[PDB]
RNA sequence: GGGAAGCCUACCUCAAGAUAAGAUUUCCCUAGGACUUUAUGUCCUCUAAAGAGCCGUUCGAGACUAGGACGUUGAUAGGUU
RNA sequence: CCACAAGUCGAGCAGGUACGAAAGUAGGUCUUAGUGAUCCGGUGGUUCUGUAUGGAAGGGCCAUCGCUCAACGGAUAAAAG
RNA sequence: AUAGCACUCUGCAAACACGAAAGUGGACGUAUAGGGUGUGAUGCCUGCCCGGUGCUGGAAGGUUAAUUGAUGGGGUUAGCGUAAGCGAAGCUCUUGAUCGAAGCCCCAGUAAACGGCGGCCGGUCCUAAGGUAGCGAAAUUCCUUGUCGGGUAAGUUCCGACCUGCACGAAUGGCAUAAUGAUGGCGGCGCUGUCUCCAGCAGAGGCUCAGUGAAAUCGAAAUCGCUGUGAAGAUGCAGUGUACCCGCGGCUAGACGGAAAGACCCCGUGAACCUUUACUGCAGCUUGACACUGAACUUUGAGGUUCUAACUCUGUCCCGUGAUCCGGGACGAGGACCGUGUCUGGUGGGUAGUUUGACUGGGGCGGUCUCCUCCUAAAGAGUAA
RNA sequence: GCUAAAACUAUGUGCCGAAGCUGCGGAUGUAUACUUUGUAUACGUGGUAGGGGAGCGUUCUGUAAGCCGAUGAAGGUGUGUUGAGAAGCAUGCUGGAGGUAUCAGAAGUGCGAAUGCUGACGUGAGUAACGACAAAACGGGUGAAAAACCCGUUCGCCGAAAGACCAAGGGUUCCAGUCCAACGUUAAUCGGGGCUGGGUGAGUCGACCCCUAAGGCGAGGCCGAAAGGCGUAGUCGAUGGGA
RNA sequence: GAACCCACUGUCGUUGAAAAGCCAGGGGAUGACUUGUGGAUAGGGGUGAAAGGCUAAUCAAGCCUGGUGAUAGCUGGUUCU
RNA sequence: GUCAAGUAAUUAAGUGCAUGUGGUGGAUGCCUUGGCAGUCAGAGGCGAUGAAAGACGUGAUAGCCUGCGAAAAGCUCCGGGGAGGCGGCAAAUAUCCUUUGAUCCGGAGAUGUCUGAAUGGGGGAACCCACCUACUUUAAGGUAGGUAUUGCAACAUGAAUACAUAGUGUUGCAAGGCGAACGAGGGGAAGUGAAACAUCUCAGUACCCUUAGGAAAAGAAAUCAAUUGAGAUUCCCUCAGUAGCGGCGAGCGAACGGGGAUCAGCCCAUUAAGUUAUGUGUGUUUUAGUGGAACGCUCUGGGAAGUGCGAACGUAGAGGGUGAUAUUCCCGUACACGAAAGGGCACACAUAAUGAUGACGAGUAGGGCGAGGCACGUGAAACCUUGUCUGAAUAUGGGGGGACCAUCCUCCAAGGCUAAAUACUCCUGACUGACCGAUAGUGAACCAGUACCGUGAGGGAAAGGCGAAAAGAACCCCUGUGAGGGGAGUGAAAUAGAUCCUGAAACCGCAUGCAUACAAGCAGUGGGAGCACCUUCGUGGUGUGACUGCGUACCUUUUGUAUAAUGGGUCAGCGACUUAUAUUCAGUAGCGAGGUUAACCGUAUAGGGGAGCCGUAGAGAAAUCGAGUCUUAAUAGGGCG
């Protein structure tokens, strides 16, 4: 029972090269270089699925800081005031409201500073 | 493999990978790494295990209704059409026929029929008992297989 | 306040690719249609300026380039006196 | 106590002793160093074996002898640049 | 290497060499010849040592092989014994007296044989003997660029001389020497782009155009500087500075640039070849015993004299035969020697197979390697250099 | 960049901050109870050398005289879709005759590396070089095309060889006609290139022949385990002698 | 001092015109000379005016084929989930 | 309208990504006048009557291969067969042959150059030079035969030397060389293992030499055994990795007994069985061949053997081919027939010849010295062979039973012949494969031991595929009457168009969309504006990616690598834990105090075959005991159970 390797080997190499579409130079043409490139892309994706949450939380905090300083508070004081007032709206919704609705954010800041007082 | 006695080139100085013969299994045209030889594929089967397997096969055939007992099964002349009619009336078109003795007329009649074979009572084998759709057995053959206990 | 062949200027050369892309003098181009994606909009017809280059005769300029002079309204090169 | 191979302490029981009137003490010396496995042979004993049988030769068992094998768990009977 | 010199071996079937033998070279030669070894024209010469190793000559004293087999002790059984036990002969196992050569131990000679020519403070010890001529900071001298003289403005080189010669020295030759040397060192005249210090010119490439058309290398590249960090010397990391995209002619500071699985060093119970008083074999050479191997007379088992018939002749003549082989025959000279087979002692780097430890602030040299006591050892045991 | 700090000391109130903890969804290992269950609860799920468990694909044998196929198999090339993965399924184009379920059985059963082996193709790069510095110029001819071919007129180089012969060695390279893909380090109408056809005339030249040297072989012969070694008579052997 | 036989110095060449050369100089050149043809010596052997030189671009033991897939406590490599 | 500030759009010398369409290249798939391993049955040789292997010739055209040999792709006779044929590359063409029987197939004859054991002499193989007879020629020749050596026999001749012998010659007979493996005999290593190495191992292996046959060798007890039994030789399974041997190391390794395969004995001078030749007879087999059943319609299609519907044969539904997949189209298959002539084998007769210089075994058995062989290395070492030296008795005798002696048992050496069961495959016929399918399988599927390399021994490749059928592209156009292409035409298909099935990747072009000339690094990843096309108009799809956070390849080896430590230019194909035997453990199945056969027989996976193996009892060195045994004076104690 002699076995030839051509069909299966060709299928595996073609799948790797198909996943390597769009890369520069030999990285999308040459099997060795392409194979090294796909593994590194997977590792980067695994790491960045964790980095994404931190980056977006930082963005929300910056926007909330800008809105608070427009209303006369700092970010830390506004967060403490909301916690004391028992509002449990999270930073994503707070930043959305800060971006798109100034009056509602002003009301939230009034509530927070009233609780701080 | 023919040839291959001499070292292709010196051990050091040439810049090539070191080699000892042009018939190394690494090289194209070289020998096979593990070359095969003729083999014997027969296994040992215990006598009691073989007899028990034959008994189980016969019992399964009986309770599946694939064994047909007939008092006498003889053919008048070596004629394939006559044998075909005799099997069709019994509704055993695809069948293995077991008899106490193998009449020459019956053997000659059955030789050319597809899916029909005739064996002696002392020549039954487990694969043949299973492969055919039905087994048509004479009473005398059944008695001899009874004496042999499968 | 004074205070050195040392520092910054001062002397010579390069320098706006200094994307912060600077300044001054002078010169040139002033026509009609169709349509929709109604916009420094795309296609037709007419027009081709001020200049630059190709080419040629060449250089005290030159590896190739670049740079300088000239092309009949002419002394740019050879010849002739 | 210890990888193994080895090493250390020991009450008590039977037989035969020595010293004490006796209860008793004694299986070397206050203790911890003074050492060498296996193989091969030598000597004493033996109700073991004994290649047809009776013996015998040879072998076994118990006791004991021949190592600076000191590179001292000891590659050979026998070896420098 | 050489002509010349010396030592030594070789009496002819020469020594020596090749070959398993037959045989061949030496040589169609004959000690004024042939082989081996050292020195190296010529001039003057060539000192002392024989204890060591070798070689040559003696000795018949001690030791020793094969061979031989006197004695002594066992095994077995006829028989004798109640039994224990004793036990001839015959077979057999063992022990080993006597005879027995060369070699070795012993005594002399030999250095143009291999070798040696001292120590410790005039003396002394010790040797086999303690360096003659000649030469000497040398192709030899560490200290050392010794000291003095000459040459130069200045000379670790050169020449002359001195002599505390680390560590010259007489055929592994000493001191000189005309001529000769693509030989080593030093100094002069002439001459010059060797140089101060380079300039111009001629030819062939380089460069441009047309035609043909390689090479080593190469994980992939969107392939800057600096300071720091870091598998410890960064284009690629951190901070920072600078920088529009792409060629062509030059250049070699880096890419620990290319080339060859480092040759130096260490390791492997790797390899090969070479040496010897490393171990163990063998060839070759040599000794004795038995066989081929006989006869007749003597002397004190051995020795002697004679003979021929075994055997030898690379001696003469004849035949096969037209023949320097070979065989047969006839002579002659030898002769139980020589030589060969088996066994046995000696010698044996000629040749062969191999061995020649490990730890280790790299390896080598030095030291260590097993056992007992104390400390290191951190109040149970154990614990490294 | 910072000086009643954005430095140091002490105290306090908030906040930021990890793949740690919590929230929501999903998977899996072990154990305890449901007294089959595949179900709930509890505790777990970073890993080299290693140990254990469960699988995916490839070729061949039976099942298979079965099932799929010119109304289009294998193979190639896209697209969509499914699972935790190795992978599966469907279909457009190309292709033109085979493929093979399920469950068993056997292995030449899976490649990126070994200065691995064979073939093809890159980078250097249109880069170095085009093989004695004896040297060329022009007119005409032919031709698709002429620096290199032919004819002619000039110039230069060798001339004890860069000329003329012979042996050895080579083997058609010699001559004529015809052709230019490959060969010629460029082009070629030319050639020692392809194709077709011709050409070598001996008593005196050489060989053959007669004769022998070194040496070889060698009837008998001597010697050696065998194979073989040497050698007599002879017989060969030119580089020499013989019209 | 030419031919002929050598190989002392220097430049160039080093993917060369050349796996040992060219150019300019250099040594011997009637002799222990150079050279053609044909023969002899064969691998622990040959030959060597002696360098371990030469024995077909190979020499501290030539080349070829066999033992042979020698052995390697060393280095490298070892393929799906 | 000028001016001034601020800020968009607009370039591509070239490049990147994606897609479309190509080139180069030859993977993959499918296929096969080639290999590999076997079973059954044969055969086991050719050669002086000139072999194997070659050179040169031979054709209407004639280069190579095949055949043949100056009678040269052939000649004669006999048999078969019945319409085409003049071998292949390799078409065309010409001349032609053939029903008065060609080509073709089988058997028997004729001819058969040169080299090569080469054999008249010589020699650098395919060449040079001769002599003697008989016939023929008249010129300088031709035909045929002969002319080697060695051994044996007969005859003749004949030395030293008188008889003789040696030597010499003639005639007759025989031998030499080649070729696969297997047999017998003469010589005989080392690498390696022992973790070094010398005894030992490797191993009487590799290799060299001589020489048979279809087989060879061995063989009929001076053999074993130890209840007084078996009964020649050879081969297989056990006994058994036991008893033993061994620097007692590494390792080497029996026999007795039992079970099978095959079976067979006969003679020494009047002399046997058996074997080999020749002829005859009978039987079988073989070398050419002959006959040999049965299908139509319809649909798809270039083509039907494929779809659908019905039918026929079967002692034939093996296989191959035909335009795709056929029991009924062709060749065939089952079956039944068949030989002028020749060959093999079997049995039986006749003649030879052999067996068969040998008649009971003397330089023999035994012994001393040195070696070799036996599983057995000097050992307590029996037995066998002998290089050297010796040396009996002879049936009232002699050999053996593992040192040796006695008693018993057994056999008769120093003379011979003999089948089967066993070993092998250069070769021939038929058949088979969980063997390969062009980098595989032989080195070689093809003009391969070739090209090429080497002085030589020797080494040693690459290279398969148009189409069913050449129907292999008439004619026109560009071009140099070239190469190459565009039309036309053939074909189902021409992107099947000649190195032509399919046509992957590396690598190299052209086209369209987007991005890109103020910006520093393993080139991605998580975000994310704009643009182009599509669109179910969308919280949609495809391509691109301005700006931005993070981010120093892979493998190996290491305490530790971005490392400036190793390896890789890239792609495609190939490339490394296997096979046999023994043993132990775990799963699983059968039987169970029992389980199981081996060789072998067997028209054979069955059924027989119980020899043997494992388990069922330990203790002890052993004799011996035995649920106990050993140690000990001990019944004590203790060790193994």
């Amino acid at each position: 029972a002699r076995v030839k390797r051509g069909v299966v080997a060709h299928r595996r190499h073609k799948k790797i090269l198909a996943r390597a579409k769009g890369y520069y130079g030999a990285r999308s043409r040459v099997y060795r270089v392409a194979f090294q490139a796909v593994i590194k892309a997977g590792q980067y994706a695994y790491r960045d699925r964790r980095q994404k949450k931190r980056q977006f939380r930082a963005l929300w905090i910056a926007r909330i800081n800008a809105g608070a300083r427009q209303n006369g508070l700092s970010y830390s004081r506004m967060i403490d005031g909301l916690k004391k007032a028992q509002v449990i709206i999270d930073r994503r919704v707070l930043a959305d409201i800060a971006m798109h609705d100034a009056v509602a954010f002003a009301a939230l800041a009034e509530k927070a500073k009233g609780a701080l007082a | 493999v023919s040839g291959g006695g001499k070292k292709p080139f010196r051990q050091k100085g040439t810049g090539r990978a070191r080699a000892g013969s042009i018939r190394s299994p690494i090289w194209v045209g070289g020998g096979k790494t593990f070359a095969a030889r003729p083999q014997d594929w027969s296994q040992k089967v215990n006598r009691k295990m073989y007899r028990g397997a034959m008994q189980c096969i016969l019992a399964e055939l009986v309770r599946q209704d694939r064994l047909v007992l007939v008092e006498e099964f003889a053919v008048a002349a070596p004629k394939t059409k006559e044998l075909l009619a005799k099997l069709n009336d019994l509704n055993a078109a695809r069948a293995l026929i077991v008899t106490d003795a193998v009449d020459e007329n019956l053997y000659l009649a059955a030789r050319n029929l597809p899916h029909v074979d005739v064996v002696d009572a002392t020549a039954i084998d487990p694969v043949s008992l299973i492969a055919f759709d039905k087994v048509v057995m004479s009473v005398a053959a059944a008695k001899k297989i009874e004496v042999e206990l499968g």
